[PDB]
């Protein structure tokens, strides 16, 4: 239809649900105040130079008001789950504690008794929990039931089952074809009419969903008591923190912890303590016995479970639908019921994965290792048994026998391995063992002779130097063999303790960064004021005769720092503008770094105690992102690496540390990436798998594995709600390439299938957008399309970001991220701090000069505002009161004004409830993510009451809501015949779905129009009737069998394994665009489409 | 570039010196030394190189498949079909791999003709260097190179996976014996056919050198050697039938081993700007690399009793299993320390004087080996300690 | 030959019937050599390495070239590689006498028709004086190699011959009932294979009595291994059963599955095989295949492959650890406790190295 703009295309869609040029745009004023801008903020005239085209064609939908409709989507999904969880929550008849009993169910809240479970809930509802053990295996060992009854396991049954014991191997290795035999509970009950929902806090319940969902069909729905919590009775980041400290051993605790327990706390309060987990914990971990304490308690531990999930649930729902919505809740549902592929890879795409870690360390271990020996030794200087021989000599140590008792005046028959020392245990020492041959010699000759006479000098050179017994039982030499350190003693996964070995720094000779001195052992760098002060070596006479005496090892160590000195000078200006161990500066003085004083957020310099010789340096930052100590680790995590890749860092002369610095930077990300990932250990498909031959056709060897893991995306969890998987919605391409430099591809595969999903841009980005722009009466806007103006430009609107920082000429990458910064929320300060670190030496004045100024430009006039946030002005002016929704709804309760809210009390949260409130910011965005902060640099999307917390949440809160319509609209059309297939996603602005390969052209509408409506949508409530052109279609719908954004991509790196779609499996097909998708679908189906392509 | 050329003297130098490039000469200089226009290898030459081969033999001799091309033989006469002449010069093998496949069928019938393995050995094929003509005679000269071939008859599916597999182990392998393994890379740079199989390399003071090499070429050369009516024997799967596939052959090059002297000292740039110029350097061989484990030692009186029981270490350690250099003839030759600097400048590991202090200092096994550790060593355990030694370091 | 059919078996050298005849064998214009001889080969070879190589380190591993550029030549007189090096190794030790240069190198003769001859070669240089003392006596060292601590070696025949342009040595023959035959020749250049070779200023050459210096003798310690198998190949022989000398037989041991029978038994029979590879043992399993292939129509095969054990893995072990082992050459079946298995064999092999 037409083309018609008051400003970007809409057509012939909307007639249907929309008009596409209708939105009452009211006369001059209104039209004209937005249009009087820009001349200020430079954009019109040009902006008359478009890329119009589409051609729009589609009926499938009916309803008055869009959102009418969508209430009516969420209805559908929302109701069946609401009426068999009606009945749950009105339930009658409490806890009943019978004995306790054995495997898989049958009942027993009883008149008296139990059993009758052949197999399952016929129950309708219920809730239930799971056990795990560290028998590590993520198998069961007992789950929990409420309203009929069902029952725990073989965990204690399996303690007498075979296999002979701890962290070797063993029988649970082959517990993995336990998977498909075991099920969930079978896994399901029937999807035979009403299925029972099921109300548990978090994970491995989430586990009892680790087999109740994964043979891909399944109409159960479950939601988190803890997710709910967080989003009614929630706290922030930071506020929470110090609420938490101060709350268990000041206003409004109502502290809503998430957990359990301390939610219960709030909720009901009784009985309010661990029933259990004193046990459970002193020792997740001992086992064998577990059986024993178990048959006695481990009911305790259900009912425990029970009460939690009865009491939250039962006081969970109300509060929740106290904040309204059909769609928020039915979104949700399905978000919890998520899944994730997998094949035969995984493991093998992980072990792979795991083999190069080692490598790597291995490796620069022996760099190190040399290096370290090459140096400390070529200084030939001093007297041995001292000095750098201290260095060398601790470091390598090896061949000890001394001790530890075990076995002694108890052993069997030595096959000549006998450890002398050895202490307390091993003294009861007897004689025998030692003689010689008739037997014979080897060679006939002078050989004889000499080869027999040798050991004679040799044998008797024991008689001679140090003890005897020593000889008897020879040692064997504990471990090793070259220049290692060896801490070991601790197993936790991915460790090399030569680093924390202060002194691997002045080895791996390192300063560079402020430009020089080499550093200290992990705290701050020299420098290089001759001092005139510092330094009075000086003399005369005197001088001669006792500098040399030198008393203490200091003079000695001094004269190092010393020789160090000059050098260190000499040494600063031919690189930054380019001996007897007291030559390499790093070494010398260093011996022991670096020393005392303070991280202190050192700009600055040290003051004396600290200050020799002819150099001042300057401890070292940065360190509020570490944010209490002293700088400690060059490596240190944060910081630090970033200085890796960054500008500046060291290795002078070569390949050496360069090599080092950079190998580490490769792993770091994997080392704790590792852990978690490794971890979800997994379930398959055997044989009862996707039938139809589909199994056939698809190709597959029959002789591979085709189970799946399922991550806790925590229903809710986060105060926004976004979502709680740490490893899986932490997703990420691979620019500090490597294993698991993401997995992400291996993640997905079933045979007969494949995966349609996308990526819609600043989903976050565009919400800020119109909500400004629509309260700065008509929607088109400023900041926002108003600003974002039509402009694409070629490249894109990273060139818009571009816009940014080349106005201040500057990267973009890091330029585009804080403005989502700016978007989230505060400004001011943060820019100069994190502006600062990633930038260097203009100083908090001039950063504050360029902070205050990107403030300036997008919001910088009196009183509050001009430029762009006339939106924060609302988001702020509709937010610094009441408490709301974000016109959209839903409400995020911990509130500043809100907070405080029947008026000004009580000292007013102190006045510092709301300055501690003061100090939490920046620290708290480097620390919003534990497991690596702010990202890594190339893409980097991570981000006590008062604005910022909640001006920031709006936005997110929002997006939350955003993803909800995508997926109730999926949902709901799947079900709308071309049925395709499955997922929840909602991984960051990604949200990818399952389907059968065919009917994945299909979804690919569905995808395309649900975002259709959910921006239409947002629009009508948010700004007011009516949206553009260029939002509507996307980019592109991704499909592909393989998980990487922008699929032709092919991921090399994994640095490790990179052979990688070609070391294979899968490799790229296309996303088809909108008009090329349609083409092949032709206006969706029923079964009607079909023939022809 | 004039600091890369000094490390080339200095790796090459040493090499004519210290005996491990037996030729001198021009048909030495770099690219006649790749070309092999040189006259060989000192005995430290072989040494390694047969360490290498035998080294890099016991990898692939191990999983439950494991064989060989069987013989390598120079040979082809022969006219027409089989192989094409093209150009001019020799009738010397270019492809261990070629024989190693008229072996082949009853390569197969070993296994019980169950399978898909790889079968090979080591031998040397010849290489001519002809950039370019027109004066006089014509297609002259000829290099040499000691090649490995693994040849496999791989199903369709061992595939790209099997193919794939090699390039992981091979590239562990190698990282495993290198001292600097990052500059070890593959590319995939060809073919328009056969797909993949990529080119391995070593990172010279140069650039990039084509090392290893391969190939997926799955059956496509037996229908060449064993015409049919389609015919023979296809080869099991385990209760089905197929046509063997290609395995591709790394081939050899002294060349691994010569980037491995490389790595070890090729640490040319070592110390290029770094610490005061005291570079005297000393190659690096991993402990199974080094052509020699240590240098004996023997000094004072009576000089013999001394040169003697050196004498001693010397079977005992001969017997061992280690490779030793007799140091009773080394007292004669120098003077202490341009010992040590020579054996740093050869890899010996450590070296231990027996003089004055071994017995009448009543025994000792006297300090040397570095980062200067000359601590004392009771003779015994130590030698035990470096049976030891080797067995770890091997290890990784 | 009666072993002649036994001998190819799972073909143990490449070549059909007419093929190899018992004179292109003596010609290696055979089509080529097969499977089970090379491992024997690279065993023999190998324990040569030892025999004179790793016994005395007075010698070394010299590398002489293959081809000859200018009047293009082929490998023949691989006594000459040596040569060219002498100058080139003397620098060695300092200028000490004597040693030699071994290099195992197939050198040639391709009878019209060709062929290749592996070989092995080895270069002593001696004075006049102790020339003929440490000559003679020479004979005596590997006299012993082949002889290697005997079976039949009571068979190793050496002759004299008068002369020849070189001032003589000996030459080796083996006891081949068919017909005798020829396999090494060692000489007494006492004389000249350099000299021209290396003229001019002699005074370059040249080395040393003990504090004189002087030129040393040309030697020649050369038969042609590729064949020095063939004859080893004939001590053996006298149901089919071929018995063979332990540490050369180029396998060591075999086994495969039983009683268990699918399954885990066979997996933990291939690691045990992998375990044993480890260290430095050959082996040979039987899993997978799907067949019990009988078990003395399957022994005889040992014997025809002229193996040495074996090591019925069954499921009377599975519980208990104790596999029914055998030897290949007189069959009193034995039980035992495998795994000290590790530290067996070393003994009969490290041992089988004595008597």
């Amino acid at each position: 239809r037409h083309n018609p703009l008051d400003i970007q295309m809409l057509s012939r869609g909307l007639h249907e649900q929309i008009f596409g040029q209708g939105g009452e745009m009211p006369g001059e004023a209104a039209v004209r105040r937005s249009v009087e801008h820009l001349q200020k903020h430079g954009l019109w005239g040009q902006p008359a130079v478009p890329l119009p085209d589409v051609e729009l064609r589609l009926p499938p939908l009916y309803g008055d008001n869009l959102d009418q409709h969508f209430r009516l989507l969420a209805q559908k999904q929302s109701l069946p789950y609401l009426e068999a969880a009606n009945l749950l929550l009105q339930a009658q008849l409490p806890p009943k504690p019978p004995a306790w009993a054995w495997a898989e169910g049958w009942t027993r809240y009883g008149p008296e008794g139990e059993a009758v479970p052949v197999a399952i809930p016929e129950e309708r509802a219920l809730v239930f929990d799971v056990e795990v053990c560290l028998a590590e295996g993520t198998c069961p060992t007992l789950a929990v039931a409420i309203s009929p009854s069902a029952w725990y396991s073989w965990c204690s049954q399996r303690l007498v089952e075979e296999r002979y014991s701890w962290t070797s191997q063993l029988s649970p290795a082959d517990l993995i074809p336990l998977e498909v035999p075991t099920g969930a509970s079978s896994p399901t009950q029937r999807d035979w009419q009403e299925q029972l929902v099921v109300g548990h806090n978090v994970s491995f319940d989430r586990a009892h969903i680790r087999e109740q969902y994964l043979i891909q069909g399944s109409r159960m729905r479950f939601l988190d008591t803890m997710s709910m919590h967080m989003a009614i009775s929630g706290l922030s980041s930071f506020q929470r923190s110090l609420w938490i400290a101060a709350k268990q051993g000041w206003d409004w605790l109502d502290i809503s912890s998430v957990n359990s327990n301390s939610l219960a706390e709030v909720h009901r309060l009784y009985v309010g303590g661990p029933p259990k987990e004193p046990r459970e914990l002193f020792v997740k971990g001992t086992m064998k016995d577990i059986r024993e304490n178990f048959q006695d308690l481990m009911q305790y531990c259900a009912q425990d479970v029970w009460a939690t999930h009865e009491v939250f649930q039962q006081q969970l729902p109300l509060f929740l639908e106290r904040c309204p919505h059909p769609v928020t809740l039915a979104g949700m549902l399905e978000m919890g019921v998520s899944y994730l592929p997998v094949n035969q890879n995984w493991e093998r795409y992980l072990a792979e994965a795991q083999g190069t870690y080692e490598e790597l360390q291995r490796e620069m271990k022996k760099s190190l290792m040399d290096l370290a020996n090459d140096a400390c030794q070529l200084l030939s200087g001093e007297r041995y048994k001292e000095d750098p021989w201290l260095w060398d000599l601790e470091w390598d140590l090896q061949e000890f026998k001394q001790k530890k008792a075990k076995k002694v005046k108890k052993e069997p028959a030595t096959a000549s391995k006998l450890p002398i020392e050895g202490a307390g245990a091993p003294g009861d020492p007897m004689d025998q063992e030692d003689l010689g041959p008739c037997s014979e010699e080897e060679e006939f000759q002078q050989d004889v002779m000499a080869r027999a006479c040798l050991q004679k000098l040799k044998g008797t050179t024991e008689l001679l130097p140090k003890r005897p017994q020593h000889l008897p039982g020879h040692p064997g030499w504990y471990r090793k063999l070259c220049p290692r350190l060896d801490d070991p003693a601790w197993t936790p996964g991915p460790s090399l303790l030569s680093l924390q070995m202060r002194v691997t720094p002045k080895l791996m000779a390192l300063t560079w960064d402020g430009f020089p001195l080499h550093y200290s052992e992990r705290h701050g760098w020299g420098y290089l004021v001759p001092g005139r002060r510092d330094n009075l070596a000086k003399l005369p006479t005197g001088t001669t005769l006792e500098s040399a005496g030198v008393v203490c090892p200091y003079r000695a160590i001094e004269s190092l720092y010393r020789k160090h000195c000059l050098e260190q000078g000499k040494q600063q200006l031919m690189p930054q503008e380019a001996a007897a161990v007291p030559g390499q500066p790093l070494a010398l003085t260093a011996r022991g770094g670096p020393k005392d004083t303070q991280p202190s957020y050192h700009h600055g310099n040290g003051p004396y105690n600290d200050v020799d010789i002819p150099g001042c340096w300057f401890f070292k930052l940065p360190h509020k992102d570490g944010n209490s100590c002293n700088v400690g680790s060059p490596f240190a995590k944060d910081f630090l690496p970033k200085m890796e890749d960054g500008t500046l860092q060291a290795g002078p002369g070569g390949a050496s540390g360069p090599r080092a610095l950079e190998i580490n930077k490769m792993i770091s990300f994997w080392r704790n990436a590792h852990k978690r990932i490794s971890s979800q250990m997994v379930v398959w498909l055997p044989r009862s798998a996707l039938p139809r031959a589909v199994i056939r056709h698809p190709d597959y060897d029959e002789e591979g594995l085709y189970g799946a893991i399922l991550p806790q995306v925590v229903t809710a969890g986060t105060i926004t709600r976004r979502a709680v998987e740490p490893t899986w919605l932490t997703a990420s391409n691979a620019r500090p390439d490597r294993v698991g430099s993401e997995l992400k591809a291996m993640v997905q595969a079933p045979p007969g299938y494949t995966l349609v999903g996308a990526d819609v841009d600043s989903q976050e980005l565009w919400i800020a957008a119109v909500l400004g722009d629509a309260h700065f009466a008509g929607m088109h806007g400023c900041t926002a399309f108003g600003w974002m103006t039509l402009q694409g430009r070629k490249s894109r609107g990273t060139d818009l970001h571009s816009k940014t920082a080349t106005t201040v000429g500057i990267s973009r990458e890091h330029a585009k991220i804080f403005n989502y910064g700016r978007i989230y929320g505060a400004g001011q300060p943060f820019a100069e701090r994190l502006l600062m670190q990633f930038n260097h030496r203009l100083t908090q004045q001039e950063a504050a000069e360029k902070a205050q100024q990107m403030y300036a430009a997008t919001k910088g006039l009196r009183w509050y505002r001009l430029s762009d946030e006339g939106e924060w002005l609302v988001r702020e002016l509709n937010l610094p009161v009441d408490r709301t929704e974000g016109g959209w709804i839903s409400l995020q309760d911990l509130r500043k004004v809100q907070r405080e809210t029947a008026r000004k009390s009580q000292w007013k949260k102190w006045e510092v409830v709301a300055e501690r409130a003061w100090k939490g910011g920046t620290e708290s965005e480097m620390f919003n993510k534990l497991e690596s902060i702010a990202t890594s640099d190339i893409p980097r999307t991570p981000v006590e009451e008062f604005m910022t917390s909640r001006v920031n949440w709006v936005v997110q809160s929002s997006a939350v809501d955003y993803l909800h319509l995508m997926l109730v609209a999926m949902k709901w059309l799947f079900e709308e015949f071309a049925i395709d297939g499955r997922f929840c996603i909602s991984i960051h602005d990604e949200v990818r779905y399952l389907v059968r390969e065919e009917d994945r052209y299909r979804a690919a509408l569905a995808l395309q129009i649900t975002n259709l409506l959910t921006r239409c949508m947002f629009a009508y409530k948010l700004g007011l009737n009516d949206l553009p052109q260029s939002v509507a279609f996307f980019s592109a719908v991704d499909i592909d069998r393989c998980l990487r954004k922008e699929v032709t991509m092919d991921c090399k790196t994994p640095s490790n394994p990179t052979g990688m779609e070609r070391r294979y499996g899968i490799p790229q097909g296309e996303a088809l665009d909108i008009y090329q998708i349609i083409e092949l679908t032709k206006g969706s189906l029923e079964k009607r489409s079909q023939p022809g392509p | 570039a004039p600091g890369s050329g000094e490390g080339s003297e200095a790796l090459l130098e040493i090499c004519q010196r210290r005996h491990f490039l037996s030729g001198s000469k021009q048909q030495l200089s770099r690219d006649s030394l790749l070309s092999g226009c040189h006259p060989g290898f000192g005995p430290l030459g072989v040494e390694l190189r047969k360490n290498l081969a035998a080294e890099w033999w016991t990898s692939v001799v191990v999983f439950r498949e494991q064989v060989f091309p069987v013989d390598a033989l120079h040979h082809k006469p022969g006219p027409l079909l089989p192989g094409d002449s093209a150009f001019r010069s020799g009738k010397l093998r270019e492809n261990l791999l070629h024989g190693a496949l008229e072996h082949y069928v009853n390569c197969l019938d070993l296994v019980n003709k169950r399978l898909p393995y790889g079968l090979a050995q080591i031998g040397v094929c010849f290489h001519p260097v002809f950039d370019t003509k027109q004066i006089r005679n014509g297609v002259k000269s000829i290099g040499e190179k000691t090649e490995a071939s693994l040849v496999w008859f791989t199903p369709p599916r061992t595939s790209n996976q099997w193919l794939d597999f090699w390039l992981r182990h091979r590239l562990q392998w190698w990282r495993k014996f290198a001292m600097s393994p990052s500059n070890f890379s593959s590319s995939d740079c060809q073919d328009e056919e056969g797909r993949k199989g990529n080119k391995l390399y070593y990172n010279f003071p140069w650039g990039k050198e084509l090392i290893e090499t391969l190939w997926n070429l799955g059956d496509h050369e037996l229908l060449h050697m064993y015409p049919g009516n389609v015919s023979k024997l296809h080869g099991r799967d385990g209760r089905k039938n197929v046509v063997p596939c290609v395995l591709s052959v790394n081939g050899d090059l002294d060349r691994g081993m010569l980037a491995y002297l490389y790595d070890s000292f090729q640490l040319t740039e070592n110390s290029f700007t770094r610490k005061k110029n005291l570079h005297r350097k000393v190659l690096k061989l991993h402990p199974c690399l080094a052509p020699i484990k240590v240098a004996l030692d023997v000094g004072r009186g009576p000089t013999l009793e001394l040169r003697q029981v050196c004498q001693g270490l010397f079977n005992e350690l001969l017997e061992n299993g280690i490779s030793v250099w007799p140091g009773y003839l080394e007292t004669m030759q120098s003077s202490l320390e341009q010992l040590y600097s020579k054996y740093d400048e050869m890899s010996i590991l450590f070296t231990v004087l027996v003089t004055e202090t071994t017995l009448e200092n009543g025994l000792i096994h006297l300090r040397s080996r570095d980062t200067t550790m000359k601590e004392m060593m009771h003779i015994s355990k130590l030698k035990d300690f470096l049976i030891k030694y080797i067995s770890s370091a091997k290890n990784v």
